[PDB]
C-alpha cells in the first residue's frame, strides 16, 4: 500500500482538497451577506468548535484504517464498530464523494473552457446590462441553459469536448498513484494556485473608477455591523461555510489520511493544511471578487452583487468587469485558470475514495480502479449535462445534507462507539504537537451538538421545499443516485464475500 | 527513571500456556508502544510484535501471531504477552521494550531485563553444592544436579567479586551443572574465610565454606 | 520483510584501532529525509543497548567513539577508538515498515596480548564422594586467544566419556577467556584408578600445560 512520500506533499495535497472555488466565490458572498466583518466572530468560533476538531478526527480515522489496509469508510466504520449496520452507514463515505464528483468535474471543466476562451481572445466584447449581457449569453450558450420550456440542457460541442479533456487530466494524475501522481501534482498546483491568487489580489487592488475603488470593497467586507450576530441565521451560515470550506464529511480526507504512515504526525500537519485553506479564503479569496465588483458598481449595490449569487459573481460579473479594464482579457484568463486549479486539486481528492475502495476491497489494480471510476463518473455526468436542475439535486442531497449527516455520523462512531479515550489517544499519537486538552470535551460534546443543530435547522428549512416545490424531473436524478447507493452497497457486499 | 520490569524464570510443560508481564514506569505509558523480542541462546533477535496501550491496537509478525498474544492494562502501566501451545522451540529469552513514537526516530530506547522461558517435561530438582579446595591460590565451587535455571552463585555474600569466574550452566540429562572459580592471594587463604553462596529459586539455597 | 545483512559476522580489533560493521538492507529504509536504521549493543547476559538512531544520531549517554552513517540500503557502524568494554555483539535494526527486523549481529572481539591458561585441578569433594558420585573439576582461567582444547587422561589413557565444558564470553575488563571442564564418574569407578590428569593445549606453548593429583 502506497504512502505519501513527504510531509510537505501530504499537507499540500490535503490543503489542495480544502482550497476550492468556495474560497473565492462562496466566502465573499457569505461574509458580505452575514455581517461583513462581524461575520468573522461566528466564523472563527465555528472554525474552532467544529472545523478543526472534525478535521483531526477524519485525519485520525483515515490513518487508523490505513494501518490495516483500508482507506474507505465502509471498512473503517466496521473497524471502529463491529456491526453490520456500520458497513452500510459507511457506504455514504463512497456515495457522497462519488455523486459529488459526477457534477463537480463538469463544473470544473467550465473554468477550463472559459480559460481556453479568454486565452484565445474569443471572449465577448454604457449601462450595467449591455456589459453583462454579452457574458450571460456566452455562459448560457456554453453550458446550454434552456431558452425553452423543456427541461433539457444543450451544452455546446466545445463544452462537451472540454469535459472529456478535463476528465482526461484528472485520470492522468490519479492513474500515477498517490506520491507520483496526486502528491507530485499538489507540489506544483498549490504554489501555482497561490501565485495566481496573490497576483490577482494585487492587480485588483489597483482598480479605481469614479464609482468606487477596490479599497472600498475591502473596507466593506471587513467593516463589522455587529448587529447580525443577534440573528441566529448568521451562526448557522458561519458553521455551514466552515464545514464546506474544509471539505468535511466527503470521506475524501479519510481516504487521503489512509496513506499516512501509522504513527506519522497528523495534528500539526492537519492544522497546517487547514491554515493554508483559511489564508486562501479570508485573505486571498476575500480580496478579489467583492473588491473588484465594488470597484466598478460602487459601494452602492454591494449587497446586490453578493445577493446576486456566488455563481453569477464568478462566471458573469467579474469576466465582464475584466473585459472593461486594460488587458482584462489576460486578467480574466488568470481568474479562470485559478478556479480550474482550485477545482482540479479537489476533484482528484473526491474521486480517490472510489478508487481506494476498488483497490483495497475488490483488489483491482490502480489502472483498473482509476479507469473504472473514470467510466462511472464520465457516464453518470451525462445526467447532469443534459438534465436541468439535476446538478442542483445532487449538490443538495450529497453535497449539502449528506456531508453534514455523515460528518456527525463519523464523529459519533469514532468518539462514542469506538471510545472517547481510545479515539483521543489515536488522534494525538505521533503528533509533533499535542491537541489542546480542552478539545477532548469539545469533540465529545460540543462539536456533535453543533452538527446536530445544523442538520435539524437545514432539514426543517429545506427538505419540505425540495420535496414539494421542485419540478417532476427531479425524480430522474433521485432515482439514479439512489441506484448508485444501491450499487455501492452491492460492491461492499461482494467485498465482504471475497 | 524510565524502567521496564518483567516477570522471570518461567517454566512450563509442552502444550501449556505462559504469560509474561512488563511493568513500566517513569514515563507516560500511553504515548509509546511496547514491543516484544525473542532471543534463543546463542542466536539473534526476533521481532514478535507490538502494542499501543493508549488505544489497544496490536501488531504481530506473521510468524508469531497465534503463538503470541499481546495485551496491556493502561491503568497499571503494564503490558503482557501470552505464549500458547508451548514447544521446545519456544524455550528462549523474551525482551519487552519501549519503542519511541517521535519522528524520525522509531526505536527501542529502553528494554526490560528479559524473561527466560523454559519448555521441558523435566521435574524441579534442588542443587547439590560441593566445595572445591586445592590439591595466588584458586578455589572453586561446583553446583550439580538442579533444574531448572537459574541459580545465584555469589561468593562472600556479594563482597569478593574480583577474580571470580562464574561459568554458564550446562544441561545434561534434564539436570543442570554449574561451576565457579575464585582466585585470591595465597596469603588470604586459608588465612581468611571464603564461603560459597548458591541460591535456587525453584527449591532452596545453600551456603558452604571452603575449608582445608 | 526487509532483511538486514551485517558484515562481518565476527571481527577482531586492537585497543587503539577502528571497528567497522556494515548493514545492507534488502530495500530502502529512508522516508521523507530520515533514515530509519538503528544500532544496538548487547553484552552477554543483558538486553540490547541503543547506540545509534536515525542512522547517524548518537543516543544520549553513548560515548562519541560510536558514530553512525549511511542511507538508503547501506549503513556502517563505527567504533573508534575501540576499548576493552566494547566487547559485545552489535545489531542493526530497521523501523521503516512492519515487521521490524534485525541483522545477524556482529561479535566484536578485543585483541590483546597472548596469555596462557592458569590451569587448576580439583579432586572430588568429600561431600560428593559420600553422595555416591565423584567428579573432577579443571579450571582454565584468563587466556587468549580464545581457541583452546582439553584432554582428560586417566592412568595415561584418554577419557572423553562424561566430560562437561563451559566457556565465558570475553571479559569486559581484561579481554581474556575462561573455561571449566568437569569429568564426572561414579564413586567406586573413581576409587578404582591411580591418578587423574587434565591437559590443556593452547597457542602459548607447544607442550600442553599439565595439572594432576594422585588421590
Ligand atoms: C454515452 C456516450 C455518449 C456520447 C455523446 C452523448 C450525447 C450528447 S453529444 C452532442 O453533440 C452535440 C452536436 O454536435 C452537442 O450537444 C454537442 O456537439 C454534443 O453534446
Ligand atoms: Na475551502
Ligand atoms: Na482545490
Amino acid at each position: 500500500r502506497e504512502h505519501w512520500a513527504t510531509r510537505l506533499g501530504l499537507i499540500l495535497a490535503m490543503a489542495g482538497n480544502a482550497v476550492g472555488l468556495g474560497n473565492f466565490l462562496r466566502f465573499p458572498v457569505q461574509a458580505a451577506e452575514n455581517g461583513g466583518g462581524a461575520f468573522m466572530i461566528p466564523y472563527i468560533i465555528a472554525f474552532l468548535l467544529v472545523g478543526i476538531p472534525l478535521m483531526w478526527i477524519e485525519w485520525a480515522m483515515g490513518r487508523y484504517g490505513g494501518a490495516q489496509g483500508h482507506g474507505t469508510t465502509p471498512a473503517i466504520f466496521y473497524l471502529l464498530w463491529r456491526n453490520r449496520f456500520a458497513k452500510i452507514l459507511g457506504v455514504f463515505g463512497l456515495w457522497i464523494p462519488l455523486v459529488v464528483a459526477i457534477y463537480f468535474v463538469y463544473i470544473e471543466s467550465w473554468t477550463l473552457g472559459f480559460a481556453i476562451k479568454f486565452l484565445v481572445g474569443l471572449v465577448p466584447e454604457t449601462d450595467p446590462d449591455s456589459i453583462l449581457r454579452p457574458f450571460k449569453e456566452f455562459l448560457y450558450s456554453y453550458i446550454g441553459v434552456p431558452k425553452g420550456d423543456e427541461p433539457i440542457l444543450k451544452p455546446s460541442l466545445f463544452a462537451y469536448i472540454v469535459f472529456l479533456i478535463t476528465m482526461f487530466i484528472n485520470v492522468s494524475i490519479l492513474i500515477r498513484g498517490i506520491s507520483k501522481g496526486i502528491e507530485r501534482f499538489a507540489k506544483i498546483a498549490m504554489p501555482t494556485l497561490f501565485i495566481l491568487a496573490v497576483f490577482l489580489v494585487i492587480r485588483v487592488f489597483l482598480l479605481e473608477t469614479p464609482n468606487g475603488t477596490a479599497a472600498d470593497g475591502l473596507n466593506f467586507l471587513w467593516t463589522p455591523d455587529f448587529e447580525k450576530l443577534k440573528d441566529p441565521g448568521v451562526w448557522i451560515a458561519a458553521v455551514g461555510q466552515i464545514f464546506f470550506t474544509l471539505s468535511l464529511g466527503f470521506g475524501a480526507i479519510i481516504t487521503y489520511a489512509s496513506y499516512v504512515r501509522k504513527d506519522q504526525d497528523i495534528v500539526l500537519s492537519g492544522l497546517t493544511a487547514a491554515t493554508l485553506n483559511e489564508a486562501a479564503e479570508v485573505i486571498l479569496g476575500g480580496s478579489i471578487s467583492i473588491p473588484a465588483a465594488v470597484a466598478f458598481f460602487g459601494v452602492a449595490n454591494a449587497v446586490a452583487i453578493a445577493k446576486a449569487g456566488a455563481f453569477n459573481l464568478g462566471f458573469i460579473t467579474l469576466p465582464a468587469i475584466f473585459s472593461q479594464t486594460a488587458g482584462g482579457t489576460f486578467l480574466g484568463f488568470l481568474w479562470f485558470f485559478l478556479l480550474f486549479f482550485a477545482g482540479l486539486t479537489s476533484s482528484i481528492a473526491i474521486m480517490q475514495p472510489m478508487i481506494a475502495f476498488l483497490e483495497d476491497e475488490l483488489k483491482l489494480s490502480r489502472k483498473h480502479a482509476v479507469l473504472w471510476t473514470a467510466a462511472i463518473v464520465f457516464f453518470s455526468a451525462h445526467l447532469v449535462m443534459f438534465l436541468n436542475k439535476s446538478l442542483d439535486e445532487m449538490d443538495f442531497w450529497a453535497g449539502t445534507i449528506g456531508v453534514v449527516f455523515f460528518g456527525l455520523t463519523e464523529l459519533i462512531i469514532f468518539f462514542w462507539i469506538f471510545g472517547a479515550d481510545k479515539a483521543w489517544e489515536e488522534i494525538n499519537r505521533g503528533g509533533i504537537i499535542k491537541v489542546p486538552r480542552i478539545y477532548y470535551y469539545v469533540m465529545r460534546y460540543i462539536t456533535p451538538a453543533f452538527l446536530a443543530v445544523l442538520l435539524v435547522v437545514w432539514a426543517r428549512e429545506y427538505i419540505p421545499k425540495i420535496m414539494e416545490e421542485t419540478h417532476w424531473t427531479v425524480w430522474i436524478t433521485r432515482f439514479y443516485i439512489i441506484g448508485l447507493f444501491l450499487f455501492l452497497t452491492f460492491l461492499v457486499f461482494l467485498a465482504e464475500r471475497r | 527513571q524510565v524502567q521496564l520490569q518483567q516477570s522471570g524464570a518461567e517454566l512450563a510443560r509442552p502444550g501449556a500456556s505462559v504469560k509474561l508481564s512488563c511493568k513500566a514506569s517513569g514515563y507516560t505509558f500511553t504515548d509509546y508502544y511496547i514491543n516484544w523480542m525473542k532471543q534463543r541462546t546463542g542466536q539473534g533477535l526476533e521481532w514478535i510484535g507490538e502494542i499501543y496501550p493508549g488505544v489497544g491496537t496490536t501488531y504481530y509478525d506473521e510468524k508469531f501471531k497465534g503463538k503470541a498474544t499481546l495485551t496491556a492494562d493502561k491503568s497499571s502501566r503494564s503490558a503482557y504477552m501470552q505464549l500458547s501451545s508451548l514447544t521446545s522451540e519456544d524455550s528462549a529469552v523474551y525482551f519487552c521494550a519501549r519503542r519511541t513514537v517521535t519522528m524520525g526516530r522509531y526505536a527501542m530506547d529502553y528494554w526490560g531485563q528479559g524473561t527466560s522461558v523454559t519448555v521441558s517435561s523435566a521435574k524441579t530438582t534442588a542443587p547439590s553444592v560441593y566445595p572445591l579446595a586445592p590439591v595466588s591460590v584458586t578455589l572453586g565451587c561446583l553446583v550439580k544436579g538442579y533444574f531448572p535455571e537459574p541459580v545465584t552463585l555469589t561468593w562472600n555474600s556479594g563482597s569478593l567479586s574480583s577474580g571470580v569466574h562464574t561459568f554458564p550452566a550446562v544441561l545434561q540429562s534434564d539436570l543442570y551443572t554449574l561451576s565457579s572459580s575464585v582466585t585470591v592471594t595465597s596469603s588470604t587463604w586459608p588465612s581468611q574465610s571464603i564461603t560459597c553462596n548458591v541460591a535456587h529459586p525453584a527449591s532452596s539455597t545453600k551456603v558452604d565454606k571452603k575449608i582445608e | 520483510d526487509i532483511v538486514l545483512t551485517q558484515s562481518p559476522a565476527s571481527l577482531a580489533v586492537s585497543l587503539g584501532q577502528r571497528a567497522t560493521i556494515s548493514c545492507k538492507a534488502s530495500q530502502s529504509v529512508d522516508y521523507d529525509g530520515d533514515s530509519y536504521m538503528n544500532w544496538y549493543q548487547q553484552k552477554p547476559g543483558q538486553p540490547p543497548k541503543l547506540l545509534i538512531y536515525g542512522a547517524s544520531n548518537l543516543e544520549s549517554g553513548i560515548p562519541a567513539r560510536f558514530s553512525g552513517s549511511g542511507s538508503g540500503t547501506d549503513f556502517t557502524l563505527n567504533i573508534h577508538p575501540v576499548e576493552e568494554e566494547d566487547a559485545a555483539t552489535y545489531y542493526c535494526q530497521q523501523s521503516n515498515e512492519d515487521p521490524y527486523t534485525f541483522g545477524g549481529g556482529t561479535k566484536l572481539e578485543i585483541k590483546r596480548a597472548d596469555a596462557a591458561p592458569t590451569v587448576s585441578i580439583f579432586p572430588p569433594s568429600s561431600e560428593q564422594l559420600t553422595s555416591g558420585g565423584a567428579s573432577v573439576v579443571c579450571f582454565l582461567n584468563n587466556f587468549y586467544p580464545k581457541d583452546i582444547n582439553v584432554k582428560w587422561k586417566i592412568d595415561g589413557s584418554e577419557r572423553q566419556n562424561g566430560v562437561l565444558n563451559s566457556w565465558t564470553d570475553q571479559d569486559s575488563k581484561d579481554s581474556t577467556y575462561s573455561m571449566s571442564s568437569t569429568l564426572t564418574l561414579t564413586k567406586d569407578e573413581y576409587e578404582r584408578h591411580n591418578s587423574y590428569t587434565c591437559e590443556a593445549t593452547h597457542k602459548t606453548s607447544t607442550s600442553p600445560i599439565v595439572k594432576s593429583f594422585n588421590r
